[PDB]
């Protein structure tokens, strides 16, 4: 009897006849990489087969699971959204998720902090388990220590249904010099807890390009440490407050 | 020239050359995102016909971005051989899709026939071959570059290995690396992307990478696939340099959000012939994919298809080592389903190979697209039997940090003895001696990381 | 045996083998439509994980029809070399499936474990099988038969020539006999389906078929697909025999909607050795495809690909020439899209080679179903990597009487030039004779039917 | 360093490592009228062993001419890869000639290896190599390069037609045109000195010859032997470009003489890439030959050998498809008798492969130099043993126009039978074509030029 999602199930090694055994679990203990799986001829494993499917079917169910409407108010967040109205636009009008609704912009002059040095945004993205899993682990921490011997930090709220783009809209609206993007990323096959950020100064709309942000991707125990993470984004902030440049326009 | 015709009994009428090439494509999300997509059926017919019977001189005369405004014009414009595009400029599309197709084409004819033609013409020949043309047309194409491997000769297969690790750990990079050497990955090159952009990140990566290669006296080479500039400057500092990598996108506005510029990629070749360890003349690699120009609202109205075109009419001015298309890499508001995704592989390697680099896949999806892994060893086979010249490689398929996935270890040997393919020939002669590969086949002792301890 | 898991802490509990086998199966609208189908893909998961668990003797002991009451049952468990099975009916289907996968199992070693198998158990192992594993694992299993020509041998493709009609008109029938031929196509069999049952039309047929290989020497078979009745008083009555073709279905139940005893194919065997006009001791020939046991209502809560493997176990009883799914030859209601027909073939393909029978495949679609040509054009290769014995041939796979669209005559001479793949080795020196095809290739006069005047 | 040795007690002092390369080379005139030979045969053993003492350093950080001083130096020196330098600057030149000559070492150890060496290193080899040395380490250096033909493959031998005339009259270059081609020379290039260096008499050489390779679809390339700007201008007028010629030298003020910028050859490549019709990516050209940089004064103070082995530096730069020494054109005052032609066609010959460049060798001699037409037939035959990539071609060797004497069209197939030696593979195919040519051999009719009529 196996369960293929338990962890006896990922460590599992299949190569037959090994030529140090003893090494191979020392690679297994290594990477999360689904290496030591053997082979069939030159076909995998059943077994590591069996698993590789059980995680895409794990892995398809949290594409479309938005986080809950009772949840962005239990952080006491102000919910807001793109011009998509569903998921499943979502997955499908890119430009629309990079533009926030017509709501969405009177909301943001109403209730949130004008003209902020660091102006912090969470939003779903297309990983809604990468923000309610690592929120209360990263925010804390990052929002005292942009506070702590710091300076004026505008007010967070959560975007649904947007996208990296929408960050150069928000920037102009409230004139944040610096804004800060928690992000999930799209869904891996073994984890869907793969949180980004994606940090910009003083974008435009009109002007901002792409590599004009600084990213910090991986962001969950399996990767970068939200804890640590929220260390390294207010450090990276002072930065670009300094230099006045972010993306590839900062030194070193 | 004509922009109309008449399918039974009904008139056809496109305003320009960039409706036609665009409606002519194959039903896509993004060319329906993009708002040029034909309304149904029998327009994209309509606009595969117009396109067949339009010249070579139409679609060279309308380039999709205009010369003045736009460096990838001009490069594309700069490099052709006026010479062959006299000899071919009255020639119709139909007509050049039967001279690549012909068996009385050889590739000697087609070396030359192919420096008249721009990027536009190379999307105009895809956009009326069927899945069969493409991957019989790009068989017939072969190209062949040289590093510390040769990698395109007719017979061989090569693949990537591709370590990636959620936070550049050395010890999880290694451990995909000895799996990968063990199933006979690696003779396209050992690339890592990295979840950093740190200059002190790639050096250890790249140290990494090569303590194993120094070890074992690998034939291969190594590369961090981060931005082109920290890649310069790593090995300007001592990092050991192999293959210089960088993203492309067919327009100018589409380079500039990836934060390059042309002189980078000369200031990447001049850095290579002064630092890097490569013993052939080819040491640059560059990757696509359909989707990236509209990403980053640079493709102007132009489809899809032929901003992937100009991908390659820019990548073949530097005559890199590799290029490498990632078919389904961005998501479904590009490339759905199953189907698209093998017709834009399908399309991708034949522009490609037409445009004379050398032209490999990451046969690859996400998991928002309507896809599965089934996908990935379907394309993998046709793109073999066409003359792929690489794919890549990684422990089943599965990126535990670029979250898709892609081809394994065991897809790659599953190929080479399928089609009674070898690896580059300096690569399997090494495979031989580790006792990993005999007569291109895994021995039994192969696939075990633990036979390099 | 266990007919639960627990996947992801959430246990699933299945009926009987039934329905894992059902459940096991990839998504496809026939398993909807028979209400056999998965849940989700978690069940669908966990019947493949309770499936691979399950021993030989747990589904050998558990045909889809009990032995007393389907005469296909019967002659499926008779057939059963039980020295074989004894020395397998302990091993898991996970454990026969690395067995068939193995290259360390060799042709010979298959050769005896699959007379221990039944036809349940080999749909079994495909169900737990990736497409590379269908593609490489037929590979690996190749079946050769003989009739007058040599069909099957690894390197070799083949393909059947076929001339339909709207009135069965015997000059628009042998136009496109001249048309395939000049293609290479032909060395399967040249066999017309009907637009009439009656003796007098399929003898008309098959003189018409014979004149043309009586005039050129052609080593081939001709073949009119009616029904079996017909063909065999047809050629007792004097008309030429070379191939006897019959449908069949995996129950009994679904012989008896298409009018078939089991007698009767005894009877068609022991004509074929009493006149036909076969050089070989294999004469008959077969077709099959998923969906018509439930056509019939003859599946008996049982999917469409267990069905579908029970053809194979009853065609293999009598050691036929060539066998071929028609794969989506009915519409939609069974196999959807391109992704469900590309599957099925493999997964046709890879349990008639195991069932030991000289698997082909008819590469086709509907025009009422979600594919096109480019779909045939995918599975034809894939296939072909996969050792696929044949294909069909037509004009442009046009069928202007089946109304559906199969491969084309170029689409044969693309798959061998593109994968070095030659035609029957007696056929192939009669093209060669006839100056059509030189080194596998067609000549600069091929592709042309006014070469035969 | 040591610029000191004791030989038979007898202590040698060397200057700098200009005069140990200098009187470490073999007795040749050129050295003795250039004061830089060795005073006795004990004195040129001494340089020769205080040459194989110092490291690779010491005489790349020593070139002939200053860095600041020559553009040729700055090419040569801009050019190296430091990473494989720093490899090998610790290395004693006599341990690099071991190196060269090792049979453990394979030609991709040589392609990186070569890299981090300057033209200055590559004479040094050379100067302590026997006859055999240079003749088996330039065999295992083989160069390929490819225009509309492959040149350089081992097991091959190409040849150029060089047709001259008194008046560059079209009628008897076209006569020997045809006399070349009938005994399978021209694959290398059908290239014409001309009498007059006018743009309208190059573009009537330049038509004549394309007018026979268009007739007959000759898989080859014309080129006219003027000066650089002559060619590029009457190829900007419209005059078919094939290869792009110019004569080089070792140094900035030999360049001058010529009248040869820099930017020439840039501009040359250019023109190439945008006129030329060449299906490969070689269409340069150049020719050397030692005592050129003496003859114009521009040695300074170095040997014939240092100075011709910086031709090869300069034209790696440019990437050429065929270079070649014209190796006793000028007169006995650079090389006197057979002993010392015989011995600068080997040190040229295995100094371009060293460098990487296509090295051919016009085996000639001058009618006041003590030398006959055996001693042409002689080095042909040692550096064809060697790998050499091509020769020259005249009606039995006589230029009437160069006042000189080559080797014969009867030479190049003479060594091709000889040594089972093959054409270039695409020339090959058109002599079979054409009948001149079975299996490497001349046929009965070959040989005679009213074939073609
Ligand atoms: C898909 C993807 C891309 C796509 C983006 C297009 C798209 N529509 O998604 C393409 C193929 C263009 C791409 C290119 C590059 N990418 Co990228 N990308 C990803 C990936 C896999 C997903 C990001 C994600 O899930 N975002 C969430 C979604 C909801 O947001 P989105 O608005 O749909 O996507 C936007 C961002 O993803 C952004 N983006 C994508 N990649 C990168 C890289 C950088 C440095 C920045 C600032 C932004 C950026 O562009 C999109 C449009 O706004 C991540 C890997 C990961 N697990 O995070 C790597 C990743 C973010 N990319 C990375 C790199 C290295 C690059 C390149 C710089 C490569 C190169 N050498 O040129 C380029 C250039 C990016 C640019 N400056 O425009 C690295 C970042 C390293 C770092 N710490 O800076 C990552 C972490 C992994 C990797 N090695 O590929 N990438
Ligand atoms: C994975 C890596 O491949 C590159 N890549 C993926 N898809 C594309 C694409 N469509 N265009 C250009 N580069 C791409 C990109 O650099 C990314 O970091
Ligand atoms: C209708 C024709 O198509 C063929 N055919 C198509 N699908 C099937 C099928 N599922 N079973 C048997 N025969 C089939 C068969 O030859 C028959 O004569
Ligand atoms: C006089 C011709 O002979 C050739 N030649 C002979 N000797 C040399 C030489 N030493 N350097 C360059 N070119 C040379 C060159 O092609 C020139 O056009
Ligand atoms: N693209
Ligand atoms: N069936
Ligand atoms: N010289």
């Amino acid at each position: 009897a196996l369960d293929l999602g338990s962890a006896e199930a990922k460590a599992w090694i299949g190569v037959e006849n090994p030529h140090r055994a003893d090494v191979l679990t020392e690679l297994r203990r290594s990477t999360v990489a689904r290496v030591c799986t053997g082979r069939a001829g030159p076909r995998p494993r059943t077994q590591a087969l069996l698993r590789f499917l059980a995680d895409h079917s794990r892995s398809k169910d949290t594409v479309l699971k938005e986080v809950p409407e009772e949840w962005v108010k239990a952080q006491g967040l102000l919910e807001v959204r793109s011009e998509i109205s569903d998921k499943n636009l979502y997955l499908t009008r890119p430009d629309m998720g990079r533009r926030l609704c017509a709501e969405a912009v009177e909301a943001l002059k109403a209730q949130c902090v004008a003209n902020p040095d660091v102006q912090v945004v969470i939003s779903d993205g297309l990983s809604t388990d990468a923000i309610t899993v690592n929120y209360e682990e990263i925010l804390p921490p990052l929002m005292a220590g942009l506070k702590q011997a710091g300076l004026k930090v505008g007010t967070p709220f959560f975007v649904r249904y947007g996208r990296v783009k929408i960050e150069d809209q928000i920037g102009e609206i409230l004139g944040a010099k610096v804004v800060i993007l928690l992000v999930g990323e799209r869904p891996g096959l073994g984890q869907s807890e793969s949180l980004s950020c994606y940090a910009v100064y003083s974008p435009r709309m009109a002007t901002t390009v792409e590599a004009d942000r600084t990213c910090i991707s991986n962001i969950h125990q399996g990767g970068t440490p939200p804890v640590e993470a929220a260390a390294v984004i207010v450090d990276l902030a002072k930065r670009m407050l300094e230099q006045k440049a972010s993306g590839i326009n900062m030194t070193r | 020239m004509k922009l109309k015709t008449t399918l039974f009994g009904n008139v056809y009428q496109f305003k320009d050359v960039k409706e036609v090439l665009a409606k002519a494509n194959e039903l896509r999300s993004g060319d329906v995102l993009a708002g040029v997509a034909a309304a149904s059926s029998q327009e994209r017919v309509a606009a595969k016909q117009v396109l067949s019977e339009m010249t070579v001189a139409d679609i060279r005369n309308n380039p999709v971005i205009a010369y003045e405004d736009d460096c990838v014009t001009r490069l594309i414009q700069d490099d052709v051989n006026e010479t062959a595009y006299n000899q071919i400029k009255n020639w119709s599309i139909s007509e050049l899709r039967e001279y690549v197709l012909s068996d009385e084409t050889s590739v000697d004819d087609i070396a030359f026939t192919r420096k008249g033609l721009t990027s536009e013409v190379v999307a105009a020949v895809a956009k009326i071959c069927s899945n069969a043309d493409l991957i019989y047309g790009a068989k017939k194409m072969p190209v062949i570059k040289k590093a510390n491997t040769t990698i395109g000769i007719p017979g061989t297969f090569s693949a990537r290995l591709q370590p990636n690790d959620t936070r550049d750990d050395v010890q999880s990079i290694a451990a995909q690396i000895y799996e990968g050497l063990s199933f006979g990955v690696g003779d396209a090159v050992i690339g890592v992307n990295p979840v950093t952009d740190d200059v002190e990140n790639l050096s250890r990566v790249l140290d990494t990478i090569y303590g194993v290669i120094d070890k074992f006296n690998i034939p291969t080479q190594g590369c961090v696939l981060a931005h082109v500039t920290t890649q310069i400057e790593a090995i300007r500092r001592g990092a050991p340099g192999g293959l210089i990598f960088q993203s492309i996108c067919g327009s100018e506005k589409g380079l500039k959000e990836f934060g390059v510029e042309l002189a980078m990629l000369d200031e990447a070749r001049a850095v290579g012939a002064e630092f890097n360890r490569i013993a052939g003349e080819n040491c640059l690699y560059f990757e696509t994919g359909q989707g990236s120009a509209l990403s980053a609202g640079a493709n102007f109205g132009a489809d899809q298809v032929t901003m992937e075109a100009r991908n390659y009419g820019l990548a073949r001015h530097y005559d890199p080592f590799i290029v490498n298309t990632v078919v389904g890499f961005i998501g479904p508001e590009y490339l759905y389903n199953d189907r698209q995704i093998i017709r834009a592989g399908l399309e991708d390697h034949f522009m490609g190979k037409l445009s004379g680099i050398s032209m490999g896949c990451d046969c690859c999806y996400t998991n928002h697209a309507d896809a599965d892994q089934n996908l990935n060893e379907n394309l993998m086979i046709l793109l073999a039997t066409a003359g792929c010249n690489y794919i890549m490689g990684m422990p089943l398929g599965d990126d535990i940090m670029l979250n898709y996935q892609t081809t394994a270890f065991h897809d790659t040997a599953t190929v080479r003895q399928l089609l009674n393919l070898r690896p580059s020939p300096e690569f399997e002669r090494w495979l031989e001696s580790m006792g990993i590969m005999a007569n291109g086949r895994l021995t039994k002792r192969a696939g075990d990381p633990s036979l390099f301890f």
